[PDB]
């Protein structure tokens, strides 16, 4: 009569979404079950227009918003996707955080995710662009704040005790060549109507 | 109610009143006899049909006698809100050899002090032990009694279930005690995940 | 200066010179008056603080 | 179009509510009948019947409104079309799923109000109770409700 | 003057730290790109702080789902009625016979 | 099209790059390390486990 | 003092901006980088300062 | 490579997600749809341990965790459904709004259309058993912002143009309603004896 | 005793395997019939009321 999923299958899919990412480092179980099967994954997630990626070089699976049976969207405007759209201040960041862990990729491996920087460092790439307020108060609490908005959308850990943190390796997925381009398009389209 | 609140005392999940049924069913349950539950009332406000509304405690507890020596078993349930739901509902479970021990006593230490105090009293007490999780309360009653589960549960549905319809479920489920290897199945079929995985 | 200590003197010489009544020093309140005060030097590069 | 008319509808509706009248009717009978009679030791019993108005029906009459506002409205018939399409289809979609318990309640007087029972006091008439089954009870309630009410 | 020393050598580590940084990245497939963005991003004024707010088509990666509305989620507030202590224990005479025909 | 098809069969190092002839020399990289590094290694295990 | 900290910092905006406009020259950043000097050489008030 | 689920069916799906609920007075094509085919829907969800309940009466749909009887843990847990206590006021507003709604349907029978409640009345039921925050207004603009919360979980309508509101079929299945009459009942009777 | 459909088919599953291990090839089939006693396996641990 019935023809209940896999348990398991379901323990490991409706964590994933309740988290929207899933790490191996931390989860590897449910990690591993859906690397079983995710072709059941996909057709459990299809009817929501749901769809995973997967990064085994690195230990990490996560969403992703179909575009299909209306082309294209903009993505966040599905009704499922829980948050409000990275905003260019954030994108600001969220630059640096790529060139970060990037770099230290290329001389650490791709072996783990823990991709470090301490936030001090961060302050001096900021006050460029967000000028120089001249209060490390406001500033290290703009820098804080903007690093809550990140960690909202998953891409970096809060600030431990070193003032120090890990980028969260889907940050890559993120700042894609194909999306950065699409970014670098839009934002020369920006610069020539600023004129 | 004297037959469910044995069985309360005996079982983590009897099938209350089920002799009304004759032996398939179940409908009256433990908050409602610790509310004092008679009737639907109106349904809207009517507090009449359950009798203890407001913050309320309910104790059972019964002695037997082998060789002289008696063992009493007891519970505690007790509500501290209007809400009317399990999860507002605190419990203990009570398990003593020594006849000292008995509702009058436990009911004394619980109006002397909450919970706190009844984990106190088992510090104190001697022969006594008790547990506001059915789990471990089950566990020492059975090791004790050296009878499963599976025996209180055939008991419960022995008080009634004068059926017998067929005998197929009566034997199976009721009587016989469970060693089916579903858990070692699954343990086998897993070691086999391994491979599984370097084949995807 | 500490923040808040320069926040406390501020304060106190904020309520010395509330009788220079055309510049409207605060009274229901001078120590926020000294907070909202150091935001302004602050913003106005007078008063860098690290 | 024009010649369509909501004539259909009313009369089966009105003879539904007719057959669902006759029950409420009879119902009261038998309600006279249970105020003669004592249940409880301290009680006498009634009978109850309450009206069902089914999601079917309630989109039904939004059809019809949505007609009469398509004839205030004029696209070459076509949205008075797809109202009274959307109507005519929903009624052949009842008699053809006419299993499924939505269909019974869009056509059935039975389903179309709804019964209990209920505790009465023989001295003053108020109620502090009513059953929709039999269940609780200790053994001999339900002897007592199934009895009665059969 | 040591106090003055340290604001020096913090922001020489800083600026040193960051050219090690864009260094490497300089060609990389990405960090080229990202050093594009980045001299693109130098001509907008950041002092506009809340109206260069503007939001950006960027992938949605991470999209999380939770909190989905079951009305099971729902729980209604503990209010505590200590009308009186719990204290009563008696066996009463609520145990006692006397019974009809 | 097909570099983004190879993408949206990726699985992993892929990502680096993008849909454009500077990728395609790492496609062909990744096509010829593929073949030559991990097919067979991962067949090895395979079958042998 | 509170002058030689403003020249260290114009200096460090300075540098930072020019090698953002640098975006690909990896010749002028490894030129610097292998360079034990400091990169923020403000002489006017550095060497005096020195 | 897969075929992908009927588009309507997803539709009403991502709705449900969404909110919780489907209603003839939201997505009625929809709901007839679901309604041909729940079996699609219940065979989406319960790889999450997702379940539909139904009510055709009241033409409501609604969620409902689907997990199985005799569960380890007494009490269901579910990776994606974080359950809330309310405060005091929303809970009795709540019990409030569903003894409304038994008492319509008493009067009305099942499925009747509600009738409208004025917050006219509802600011002296909250008076009833909250006092007096310092002002009518705050009152008034307390009660608003409960009934924005409540809305929040889909049990009202918005305060609509004329200051009344509208009573949202999912009271017909809340979590307890004995938890509800019990807090009520006692709550009159304190304040009763009080006075 | 009674064998029922789904012993008797695991039995044969059993001997499907051994036949499987002694025919060699690209691992399809050994994978194939070791994969679907497997999948016996996990059928009667999830479905266990049936």
């Amino acid at each position: 009569s019935e023809t209940r999923t896999l348990q398991k299958i379901r323990e490991a899919t409706q964590e994933l979404l309740k988290y929207g990412l899933l790490e191996e480092a931390s989860k590897p179980n449910l990690y591993r079950i859906v690397l079983s099967h995710p072709e059941e994954v996909t057709r459990i997630l299809e009817p929501l227009d749901l769809d995973i990626g997967i990064d085994e070089i690195r230990g990490l699976l996560y969403v992703k918003v179909r575009l299909d049976e209306t082309p294209a969207q903009d993505e966040w405007a599905h009704p499922l996707v829980r948050r409000q759209r990275l905003n260019l201040e954030q994108s600001l960041l969220v630059a640096i955080l790529r060139q970060h862990f990037v770099a230290w990729e290329q001389e650490s491996g791709t072996g783990a995710s823990q991709a470090q920087i301490a936030i001090d460092d961060l302050l001096p790439q900021l006050q460029i662009y967000l000028g120089d307020p001249g209060s490390e108060s406001k500033e290290r609490t703009r820098l804080l704040t903007l690093l809550d908005q990140l960690k909202g959308h998953g891409l970096v850990t809060s600030p431990d005790a070193h003032e120090r943190i890990v980028i969260r390796p889907i940050i890559a997925h993120l700042a894609d060549p194909i999306n950065l381009q699409a970014l670098l398009a839009w934002l020369r389209e920006q610069i020539a109507q600023q004129t | 109610t004297l037959v469910d609140a044995l069985m309360t005392l005996l079982l983590a999940n009897p099938r209350y009143n089920l002799a009304s049924t004759g032996g398939h069913e179940s409908d009256r349950d433990l908050i409602s006899y610790v509310r004092g539950v008679s009737g639907p009332g109106d349904g809207g406000e009517g507090q009449s049909h359950i009798a203890r509304p407001g913050k309320t405690v309910t104790g059972i507890a019964a002695t037997l006698e082998r060789e002289g020596k008696q063992v009493r078993l007891g519970a505690l349930l007790w509500f501290d809100s209007t809400s009317s739901s399990v999860t507002d509902m605190k419990r203990l479970w009570l398990f003593s050899d020594n006849p000292g021990q008995t509702l009058e006593h436990w009911l004394n230490v619980y109006h002397e002090g909450g919970t706190r105090l009844l984990r106190q009293m088992e510090k104190e007490a001697i022969g006594l032990w008790t547990y506001p999780n059915k789990k471990q309360y089950l566990a020492r009653l059975r090791d004790f009694f050296e009878v499963g589960e599976n025996a209180f549960t055939l008991l419960n549905r022995a008080a009634g279930l004068k059926q017998l319809n067929s005998i197929d479920e009566i034997f199976r489920e009721l009587v016989l005690d469970d060693h089916s290897a579903f858990d070692r199945a699954a343990e086998v079929a897993n070691s086999f995940d391994g491979l599984t995985e370097i084949h995807q | 200066i500490p923040l808040e200590e320069a926040i406390q003197s501020l304060s106190s010489i904020l309520i010395e010179h509330v009788s220079q009544e055309q510049y409207d020093i605060n009274q229901d309140n001078p120590f926020l008056q000294a907070s909202r005060e150091l935001r302004e030097w602050i913003k106005r590069r007078l008063i860098v603080e690290r | 179009l024009n010649r369509s008319s909501d004539d259909g509808v009313t009369q089966l509706l009105s003879h539904i509510e007719h057959e669902v009248l006759v029950i409420e009717e009879r119902l009261n009978e038998l309600n006279e009948t249970m105020f003669r009679v004592d249940f409880q030791p301290d009680r006498y019993l009634r009978l109850d019947t309450k009206k069902v108005v089914h999601e079917s029906l309630r989109t039904l009459e939004k059809a019809q409104r949505q007609l009469n506002a398509a004839r205030f409205v004029d696209d070459n018939g076509e949205s008075h079309y797809k109202a009274l399409q959307v109507l005519v289809a929903q009624l052949r979609d009842a008699s053809e799923r006419n299993r499924t318990l939505g269909a019974k309640a869009l056509l059935d007087p039975r389903f179309r109000l709804e019964f209990a029972v209920s505790v009465m006091d023989r001295q003053s008439g108020n109620v502090i109770e009513s059953r929709t089954g039999s269940q609780g009870g200790s053994g001999g309630e339900k002897e007592i409700i199934a009895s009665y009410v059969l | 003057s040591q106090t003055v020393l340290q604001a020096r050598a913090r922001s020489e580590r800083d600026v040193r730290g960051f050219m090690k940084t864009g260094l490497a990245a300089e060609h990389h497939r990405v960090g080229h790109l990202l050093n594009e963005f980045l001299n693109l991003a130098l001509k907008l004024d950041w002092q506009r702080q809340m109206i260069r707010k503007q939001e950006v088509p960027l992938p949605a990666v991470g999209v999380a789902v939770t909190g989905i509305p079951a009305i099971e989620r729902l729980r209604f507030k503990e209010v505590d009625d200590e009308a009186e202590q719990t204290l009563d224990l008696s066996n009463h005479a609520a145990d006692l016979t006397q019974i009809g025909d | 099209k097909r570099m983004s098809e190879a993408k949206r069969v990726d699985t992993g190092a892929l990502v680096e790059a993008g849909a454009d002839l500077d990728d395609i020399p790492v496609y062909l990289q990744r096509l010829q390390e593929l073949t030559e590094e991990a097919l067979p290694e991962k067949l090895n295990r395979f079958l042998d486990y | 003092f509170r002058r030689v900290e403003d020249s260290w910092r114009e200096a460090d905006r300075a540098l930072r901006q020019s090698i953002i406009g640098e975006q690909y020259h990896r010749g002028d950043i490894v030129e610097r980088l292998l360079n034990d000097q400091d990169a923020l050489l403000n002489t006017p008030e550095g060497r005096v300062f020195d």
